[PDB]
RNA sequence: UAAUAGCUUCUUAGGAGAAUGACGUAGCAUGCUACGC
RNA sequence: GCGUAGCAUGCUACGUCAUUCUCCUAAGAAGCUA
């Protein structure tokens, strides 16, 4: 506002209305100073608010780019991470079970459900009581989808370590079930 | 994306489009970008174009925004307002935009085509984060330049060692070697796809290639080849780290038995050990080859990252610290595509070994505890800024003689570029010195050694033997045919061929050329195992023969001369066309 | 961001800028304060400066909150109203402050730089609240004289062992010895960034500091050094906790026939039990530190926390533990620099183990059944908050001795600071006496003991040994070099060393003087043990020598000697300065 | 760790519209007065 | 009677401001239901 010429033509014409005013000037140049007064008043406030509008869609188009700079610099983050997760993914393979299965396979294509089943070499078991237990994998080694596991690790609920020999009809109540068991391929 | 600007390093978010880098610019230097050079595109967020539903103006100077877009003066609302005013070029971060005043190279950067000598003496005394856009600048604009090229294919099956040539009509054709890879593309009908890199060299006679393979995917006539103008990285890594120094040295333990083959450089290895990264200039066979496998064993438990600019350089290093250092602790990594025949004697390609020796463009990034730099002379600042991002060390070594040859710089065709300027590094040893610098020559003759380091040395050289008695330097005439884009001296070979008769021993010698075409013609008439002059620079050898082709300003070339007459140890039959060439040196008349 | 009232506990949100520690202040007190002080900086939660385009104005009576900010006199919006006025200090919580008259002592406290001795025993005898506010205060001016050290820098480097210093001309110069470290610069054009943790230590001869770094970077002579800072944590719990007299034992209980050596001390067990905490007060070697493990022993269930002000005072504590308690159950605490090489003889680290021995300054938090910190002396009111805060417990028992010497207090340099404000627990021990006294020497001979029952203790001390003849007073003059700004006495340690191949029973006694310069540089000479007299106090060994370096008001201070004799065990030689204090004692003729 | 969808309340911001009032400028209509024909 | 100038009254158009209301969107907090 102050920058533009405007607020300059504003502030001659009330300074000589004012000074005529103060040195008595006649009706008609009174007037005559007072309608140039009210035109440069009226321009000015017209480009005040075109600079209003200036303003207002400056701060509105600056808001948009850093909100889009922050959307592009945010995608860039989530597809990094995306593709780490694929890639290890991609290094945890069991490479040489999988490509023997699904060179097994006429079309090359497999169903999901058995790629751990006969690929996987760990298993997790999850058991919520003893029975249970004693019929799936008593022992330190079990059958389970026709190959052989060896238990490597169990733990309880609580993530703590739990013995082979803990594993009792009198000590299951002191247990907190449910046990998970870690074999490995064998 | 929002990112630094080049020459204040302030956040920013616009970029320069019509560069060809597209580098990021703060505000103010942006508009001092604009309105100078004639770029007038600028990159923000969004691209800075007319958004009416038809128009297209790419000016920015020309363009004010209203709403939501930006458009030009036949097309804005009844608001304003420029988009470039008041000193500054509308984007994000307008008041932490500081200005610089190095706009006024950075326009000569920016705007320059290289053709001119300037240009790269101008790219290289910038500060460092103009150093970095330079080179990357540089590199894109070469690799647009192999872009236009004379695409070509094979003409039929002819050969299951070599094919032939059916190039296109109007374009010219590159330099053969190991260096220029070729590219099949198999747009048969169907789909064009890649099936295999294959390099290229001139045959026996007429239209001929003796090639070196990628893929047995055998084609038919259905590929056509290209140059493989592929694609340049980006750069972050500065030039050289900062020169620290430290105390004592550190991460490195000294041995026990090291040799009494190189017990005189133990002061100098302790030097290599102290400082962050140390400098080596030896004239040509002082034993920087052997002085890095000496270092190898002076600090003996450091895994140590040997690296090249060609393969060259770093093969004859392999041999080497296969022939000294233990063996089964070696690591050559080679590229996946091998783009050359490579290097496979010792247990290949494993990144987690301890004396891995790889190039410059096949560095995995790794870390290490000393990585020994060769042939500086031979890399660009792109291959410096390689290696200092892809690898993080303890210390850094560049070994190397800026009086030997420089890159290819294939842009550069009007003056000369001086040795200063040919890297950073090379500046650093021009300017204060190398560091060290091993200056007793174990493989030249007597007069030979003396006048070179009479000819451009500040007479520094001597040798520890004698003088063979089996180098010459002869003035045939060698008549001139070059109907091929290089010059090629085929009767200069009869003449050399009615000597060679009287003088056995060099019967089984390297033949190098000033010119790739002399070079190519002359392993086919008679089987000479042949290293181009620039594929020399690294290797040492006791049977060569070198002739000149012409005369001109690429035959009095005295660092392409050094460079030749230094690779043979004990016998050289050569070939000189000017009488400044004959008088420079002492030899036999014959 | 709300708070309390330092002084009412009040709710409030005003604080002191000008303060180091910026305390919370009610409306009342924060006017009482800044009204009569040279304090006129308030920080609401925005602080009161005026909000004109530019103005800087802060003293409160000058401003008002004026529209919606605080603005000055002649920048105010024409609607007031006046901030610091109507006896108050507008802020929130503005109708629910009560004052105090504790805004007498406070000024005091604010305003003191901890210069005289009054500050000390009007920083220890105020209400609770100003306890710990004049202890975080003095804390704060403690790091921050640390501030006005001078600015080193390298001279060179002809030995890398022993680097050169070179102060900056018109400020003073630290101290050298491990307690003060360093952090670099090179701010030549080139690097205003550190370069590494150093530290300093001075060489005997010339001028010279054998380093030492946490790095090995080396420094071109541009690079220099400057102290760096401790920010200072707040703390919160009472300096110490309410006592309650219970009527019987609770949470602790007792043991089988304890022991045939402790049966002496269990009516004071009992009556620790009864109490929830208790005060042990004794001259040295009388029983004081090996009370703590007889009530481990006779509290066996009990897990308790040992800690100290000092590291070889709970050193000691732990050898005496490992000699008596079972060691399979102990622990020891060390900070993660750990500047002193602590004890490692248990499973060192283990914050849950039922024994827990360590210092002040690096306690973990956690609970206890009973926590025994051992020489208070060492103690400020900071390490008692800082026990009470981290260390939950059932019983605390604070054993120590207020005629031993107490903490550094290097700011004090006017007066001395009596005992009986050397902290809240050496106050209670004077005050009204302590709960637990035991005088008997247990550990040194007839003769030191019964001359230091005539120096610190007014004939008090009856003992237990035999005057074996080994306790001598030496005559020599020990001229004096102010070396490493603490005194160094070479010809002293010269009648050591010509007089310790002359007893050959004395060969491991421990060498023992007041100045750290002198104690660290007797080790080339005569090889001895080494130790300050400060850190020695807990401590007992078999033979001293003692050596007071030169007269002054430090080391013929009467607590400092009197803490270094008592710490034999048979015999110790001392070589006296003062014509008073070697005739204050009676000791053999040499 | 926290789903899909619907409805409702409250608060803030932006645009558009409406209504009323106020000021200023321009255009048009009327009454009165001064000068010239 | 006409032309020029001035004052007063009225209507329309435009620009600015104040108040009230409606709606359209965005953002946030919350509640209920299936
Ligand atoms: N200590 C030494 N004593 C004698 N000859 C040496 C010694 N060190 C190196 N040499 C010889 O110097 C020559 C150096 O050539 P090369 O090994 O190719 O390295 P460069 O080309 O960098 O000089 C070698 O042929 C080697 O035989
Ligand atoms: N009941 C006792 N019987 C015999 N000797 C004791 C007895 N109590 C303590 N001592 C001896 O007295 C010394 C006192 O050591 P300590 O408690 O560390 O003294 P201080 O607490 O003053 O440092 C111990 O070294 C111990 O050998
Ligand atoms: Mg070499
Ligand atoms: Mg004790
Ligand atoms: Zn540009
Ligand atoms: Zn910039
Ligand atoms: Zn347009
Ligand atoms: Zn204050
Ligand atoms: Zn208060
Ligand atoms: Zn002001």
């Amino acid at each position: 506002f102050s920058s533009l010429p405007s607020y300059a033509a504003f502030a001659t014409a009330q300074e000589a209305y004012e000074q005529a005013v103060a040195n008595g000037d006649s009706e008609v140049v009174l007037k005559k100073l007072k309608k140039s007064l009210n035109v440069a008043k009226s321009e000015f406030d017209r480009d005040a608010a075109m600079q209003r509008k200036l303003e207002k869609m400056a701060d509105q188009a600056m808001t948009q780019m850093y909100k889009q700079a922050r959307s592009e610099d945010k995608r860039a983050k989530v597809t990094s991470a995306m593709q780490t997760m694929l890639f290890t993914m991609l290094r945890k393979l069991d490479n040489d079970a999988l490509n023997n299965i699904i060179n097994n396979a006429r079309d090359g294509c497999v169903p999901l459900n058995i790629i751990p089943l006969t690929t996987a070499a760990k298993l997790m078991v999850v058991i919520p009581d003893y029975n249970t237990y004693k019929n799936t994998c008593d022992g330190t080694t079990f059958t389970y989808a026709s190959a052989l596991w060896e238990i490597q690790q169990v733990v309880d609920a609580d993530s703590k370590i739990v013995q082979l020999s803990e594993i009792s009809m009198d000590n299951s109540p002191n247990l907190a079930w449910p046990l998970i068991v870690t074999a490995l391929r064998a | 994306a929002v990112g630094a600007c080049v020459l204040c390093n302030s956040q920013t978010s616009l970029r320069c489009g019509a560069c060809i880098r597209r580098p990021f610019l703060c505000c103010k230097c942006c508009y001092d970008h604009v309105i100078s050079t004639s770029h007038k595109l600028v990159l923000s967020v969004n691209p800075y174009v007319c958004n009416a539903p038809g128009c297209d103006v790419t000016d920015v100077t020309q363009l004010y925004l209203g709403g939501m877009s930006y458009y030009c003066k036949s097309h804005k609302p009844p608001i304003s307002f420029p988009l470039c005013a008041n000193g500054q070029v509308f984007g994000l971060y307008k008041n932490t935009c500081v200005g610089s005043d190095n706009v006024t190279d950075f326009n000569a950067i920016a705007t320059c085509d290289w053709t001119n000598a300037g240009d790269y003496i101008l790219a290289n005394t910038c500060t460092e984060r103009l150093k970095l856009f330079a080179a990357e600048t540089l590199k894109a604009t070469e690799e647009t330049f192999k872009l236009s090229y004379g695409i070509a294919t094979v003409r039929e099956v002819l050969s299951d060692r070599e094919l032939h040539l059916s190039w296109e009509v109007g374009k010219p054709r590159p330099p053969l070697n190991r260096n220029y890879v070729f590219t099949g593309y198999r747009v048969t009908k169907n789909s064009k796809v890649q099936i295999g890199e294959y390099t290229f060299e001139k045959g026996d006679y007429g239209d001929a290639v003796v090639y070196r393979g990628t893929t047995t995917y055998k084609l038919n006539v259905g590929d056509y080849f290209v140059l493989t103008s592929h694609t340049v990285m980006p750069l972050s890594a500065p030039t050289l780290v900062p020169q620290e120094h430290y105390v004592r040295i550190t991460g490195l333990y000294p041995t026990l038995n090291i040799s009494d083959e190189f017990s005189s450089n133990v002061a100098n290895y302790q030097k290599v050990g102290m400082q962050k990264y140390s400098t080596l200039q030896g004239p040509p066979g002082t034993g920087k080859s052997h002085f890095a496998i000496g270092l190898a064993l002076y600090y003996p438990s450091a895994r140590i990252v040997y690296t090249a600019c060609s393969h060259a350089a770093v093969d004859a290093l392999c041999e080497k610290a296969l022939k000294y250092l233990p063996i089964d602790k070696c690591s050559r990594i080679i590229p996946a595509r091998a783009r050359v025949e490579c290097f496979d004697k010792f247990k290949v390609n494993s990144t987690l070994e301890q004396y891995v020796f790889c190039t410059v463009n096949a560095l995995p990034e790794t870390t290490a505890d000393i990585v020994v730099f060769d042939e500086i002379s031979m890399a660009t600042n792109y291959d410096l800024s390689v290696v200092n991002a892809r690898l993080r060390a303890k210390h850094y070594v560049y070994i190397g003689d800026p009086a030997q040859l420089p890159a290819p710089r294939t842009l550069l065709t009007k003056g000369t570029l001086e040795p200063e300027y040919f890297n950073s590094v090379c500046r650093l040893m021009k300017t204060i010195g190398p560091d060290m610098f091993l200056g007793t020559c174990r493989r030249c003759p007597a007069e030979i050694v003396d006048t070179v380091s009479a000819l451009v040395y500040d007479n520094k050289l001597k040798a520890h033997k004698d003088k063979s008695a089996q180098c010459f330097k002869m003035f045939y005439k060698g008549v001139i045919t070059h109907d091929v884009s290089s010059a090629i001296n085929r009767p200069q070979i009869g003449v050399v061929r009615e000597f060679l008769t009287r003088n056995p021993a060099w019967r089984k010698a390297v033949f190098i050329s000033p010119y790739n075409s002399q070079n190519a013609v002359a392993s086919k008439i008679l089987g000479l195992p042949t290293q181009t002059v620039d594929s020399s620079q690294g290797s040492e050898y006791d049977y060569v023969i070198f002739t000149q082709t012409t005369e001109t300003a690429h035959s009095c070339n005295v660092n392409r001369f050094n460079v030749a007459i230094t690779r043979a140890k004990v016998g050289i039959l050569c070939i000189m066309s000017d009488r400044d060439l004959y008088d420079k040196l002492q030899f036999t008349s014959l």
